[PDB]
């Protein structure tokens, strides 16, 4: 069986893992091929005689975004490393179970190129662009001073831990 | 006014808010979970066939029983090993935080610091210290100009040949007159003999303009 | 730096069932690694908010650009290409140098070292703010030093023409204005000159950004180090899982199998310290950077050889690979 | 069963001296490893001094 994650069982060894065919030579006194860290990838057959290569099937990283226990349970689902009802590209992967808007607001679930998502209203989960903050441009001039008329005094907080 | 009006919101704001001391309420939890995480990793068997000390005594002679003693001495050893490397390294990092306090305390509460966002956002007045479980409170009192306004400069002024530089503060004018102010507040004042000084000829500098000083 | 992130039961059983059922009894181990490995990350993602986000409001650039004599064409963000950088952004970009499951299954021929990494639990987390982004900030920044100076720092930002700003600036490092209004031409010559000789001085040196290749060989070692590491017997009879489990029977496997799970998991403790020795030496120079940017940048500052060598003037921030790059302006006599 | 290879060399063959080799080897790379550790800790210290 090709193409399919299998458990196989090659002269008494044993493993789980993907065959595939492959254009490695192997010298007539030779069975196995393994890697850098002592695995084995390359087998022959004992009936016709080949070179198959093995690949583990498992593969890929999941996250799991949640509003919280005692918000909902719903969840949204972010696989990296693969390019797919709601499903949203990014350059981090794919995310299902959110929707895309096009407003800009600010983060509240970090989730990877730029992209942030939240809960908001029925209630849903969204997912959309971080906003860097206003918009604004001073006009430049060679003649204009731009001078304050008041002021205001300011008392700010700043916590330090010491031991 | 705005003194009093200022740590009358900042109490009432630290009051209204729980999330606002995350540091050293996360410093406590962390070691909390660490000394926890140390109790109840007692269950775990580094390869011995029971986690507890007495059954091994209890079903086992000696000679059969040092070797899952010390497979158990080891592993406990190797959680000590662990927890040590940790504290020591959140020592380091506690270590240069009472170092910046320290250095705070030394500069924004014993003077004026000239450092930009040292000792708060703005041109700074002062500090107060205020003590905390495991750390320390600064409460910086500074300054934040507003309500600008639009006028028109020039660099010099040629008064027949002398042109005259600003001795402190920038030349303005509304439309007619030309007064001399300072930078940050806004309160202009006529030109006279003082308040300027003299270099060279009115003939390279770009932008002077031509007026009188009313001197004396 | 970069963040990682790693997975127990693939890098150390690796898709057995006779293992991670021995693992177990070493779980609450691996519950602490990782909680180890977030906390780096998210610490990340923090440092370049100190460094980049100081200002609140995305500033413009004017579109006129006269500034008396003096010539920004290298700093400024180019409009005509994609990314909106700058020529200096671009050589320092292209100076440093640095996939689904069909790549990887399909590229078997060339042994690529990332699907290798990859198939053993070891995965990469991409940074939270984009380049970009990081490019739009420092073309905020560039904006307020540009027409409000120093001002934009505390409180709103207030025009001033730039002459008069450099005038200020003289006044502050202790020599008369008028020294600046009767040399404008010349001046403006000698700062024009010494940007461009700048710019070819970069673009000669091959080995001028030591410091992040230098971070990025140590990230990329450590986790091919930690890959091969995969082949030592820690005193067991082999170092593959699979001939254990084939020629042994289970009581006997024991053995073999605690003590490959013994070695693999010190070796990754030995991966988390080494990681967060090298995430606190990380901290303490963006804490330098960040203080570097909020009084070089945001003003002028009077402690002796701190933002340049000699009486300091200005200075400019350009982005970079996994840092940031400070030019100085300063006086000589 | 000792602290001495040549004790171990002396009474046991390789096979059976290998398991005691293989423990006092885990040990002693243990504790260098120990040592590396708190010099690592000790140079950053110094370095920020
Ligand atoms: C600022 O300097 C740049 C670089 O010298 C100037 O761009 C040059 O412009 C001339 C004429 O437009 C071209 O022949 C050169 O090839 C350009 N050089 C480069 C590197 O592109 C630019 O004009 C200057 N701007 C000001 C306002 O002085
Ligand atoms: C082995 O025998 C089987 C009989 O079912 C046959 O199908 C197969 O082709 C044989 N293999 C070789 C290499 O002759
Ligand atoms: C958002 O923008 C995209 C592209 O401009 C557009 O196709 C879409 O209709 C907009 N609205 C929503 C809800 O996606
Ligand atoms: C300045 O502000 C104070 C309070 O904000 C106000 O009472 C006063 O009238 C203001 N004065 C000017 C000139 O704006
Ligand atoms: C100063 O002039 C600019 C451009 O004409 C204008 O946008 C700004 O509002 C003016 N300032 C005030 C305080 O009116
Ligand atoms: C400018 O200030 C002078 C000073 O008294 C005043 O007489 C004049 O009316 C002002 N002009 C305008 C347009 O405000
Ligand atoms: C300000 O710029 C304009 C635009 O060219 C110019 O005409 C004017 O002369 C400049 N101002 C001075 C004082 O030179
Ligand atoms: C200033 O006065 C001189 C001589 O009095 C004259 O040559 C010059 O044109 C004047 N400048 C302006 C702007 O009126």
């Amino acid at each position: 069986i090709k193409n399919k994650c299998v458990n196989f069982n090659f002269n008494g060894l044993t493993g789980t893992g993907v065959l595939t065919q492959s254009n490695k030579k192997f010298l007539p006194f030779q069975q196995f091929g393994r890697d850098i860290a002592d695995t084995t990838d390359a087998v022959r057959d004992p009936q016709t005689l080949e070179i198959l290569d093995i690949t583990p099937c498992s593969f890929g990283g999941v996250s799991v975004i949640t509003p919280g226990t005692n918000a909902s349970n719903q969840v949204a689902v972010l696989y990296q490393d693969v390019n797919c009802s709601n499903v949203f590209q990014t350059r981090a992967g794919c995310l299902i179970g959110a929707e895309h808007v096009n407003n800009s607001y600010e983060c509240d679930i970090p989730i990877g190129a730029g992209i942030c998502a939240s809960y908001q209203t029925s209630q849903s989960i969204i997912a959309y662009t971080m906003s860097l903050g206003a918009e604004n441009s001073v006009a430049y001039s060679n003649n204009s001073i731009a001078i304050p008329t008041n002021f205001t005094i300011s008392v700010t907080t700043e916590i330090l831990p010491v031991s | 006014n705005q003194f009093n009006s200022a740590i009358g919101k900042i109490q009432d704001s630290l009051s209204s808010t729980p999330s606002a001391l995350g540091k050293l309420q996360d410093v406590v939890n962390q070691n909390a979970q660490a000394l926890n995480t140390l109790v109840k990793q007692l269950s775990s068997n580094f390869g011995a066939i029971s986690s507890v000390l007495n059954d091994i005594l209890s079903r086992l002679d000696p000679p059969e029983a040092e070797v899952q003693i010390d497979r158990l001495i080891t592993g406990r050893l190797q959680s000590l090993q662990t927890y040590v490397t940790q504290q020591l390294i959140r020592a380091a990092e506690i270590r240069a935080s009472a170092n910046l306090a320290a250095t705070k305390m030394s500069e924004c509460v014993l003077g004026q610091s000239k450092r930009v966002d040292f000792c708060g956002k703005g041109y700074h007045l002062m500090s107060f210290p205020q003590s905390a479980p495991h750390g320390v409170v600064f409460l910086h009192v500074t300054y934040i100009p507003s309500q600008e306004k639009n006028f028109t400069t020039a660099p010099a002024i040629c008064h027949d040949g002398k042109a005259h530089f600003p001795r402190e503060g920038v030349f303005v004018s509304n439309g007619t007159h030309w007064f001399i102010t300072q930078r940050n507040f806004y309160e202009p004042q006529i030109i006279t003999t003082d308040n300027t000084f003299v270099s060279g000829n009115c003939d390279v500098v770009i932008g002077i303009v031509n007026n009188t000083v009313y001197d004396p | 730096m970069t963040k990682t992130s790693v997975d127990c039961t693939m890098y150390i059983c690796g898709d057995s069932t006779e293992c991670s059922n021995l693992l177990l009894q070493y779980g609450s181990f691996c519950t602490q690694l990782n909680r180890a490995l977030t906390g780096i990350a998210v610490e990340q993602d923090k440092n370049t908010q100190e460094v980049f986000a100081q200002v609140k409001q995305i500033y413009k650039t004017p579109p006129i650009k006269d500034f008396g004599g003096f010539n920004f064409s290298q700093i400024l963000p180019d409009p005509s290409k994609p990314s909106k950088r700058s020529p200096i952004e671009d050589l320092l970009f292209n100076k440093v140098t640095l996939k689904q499951y069909g790549d990887c299954l399909g590229d078997i021929a060339a042994r690529d070292l990332i699907c290798a990494q990859k198939f053993n639990g070891l995965t990469v987390l991409p940074p939270l703010l984009t380049d970009e982004m990081i490019a739009q900030y420092t073309s905020a920044l560039l904006a307020g030093t540009i027409t409000s100076g120093w001002t934009f720092g505390a409180g709103p930002a207030l025009q001033i023409p730039f002459p008069m700003q450099m005038a200020y600036r003289f006044n502050g490092i202790g020599v008369t204005q008028n020294v600046l209004y009767e040399n404008q031409k010349l001046i403006a010559n000698q700062f024009n000159s010494a940007i461009g000789k700048i710019q070819d001085s970069l673009s000669s040196t091959p080995s001028a950004l030591g410091k992040l290749q230098d971070v990025v060989n140590q990230n990329a070692q450590a986790l091919n180090t930690l890959v091969k590491q995969l082949s030592s017997n820690f005193g067991a009879i082999s170092s593959v899982l699979n001939d254990i489990l084939s020629r042994l029977d289970p009581p006997e496997a024991e053995v073999q199998i605690d003590r490959l799970i013994t070695g693999r998991l010190q070796s990754l403790q030995t991966y988390v310290t080494q990681q967060l020795i090298r995430a606190a030496e990380i901290r303490a120079s963006a804490n330098l950077a960040a203080t570097k940017m909020s009084e070089c940048v945001l003003g002028q500052s009077k402690r002796v050889d701190f933002c340049g060598k000699g009486y300091h003037l200005m200075s400019f921030p350009q982005s970079a690979p996994h840092g940031v790059v400070f030019l100085h302006v300063t006086y000589i006599p």
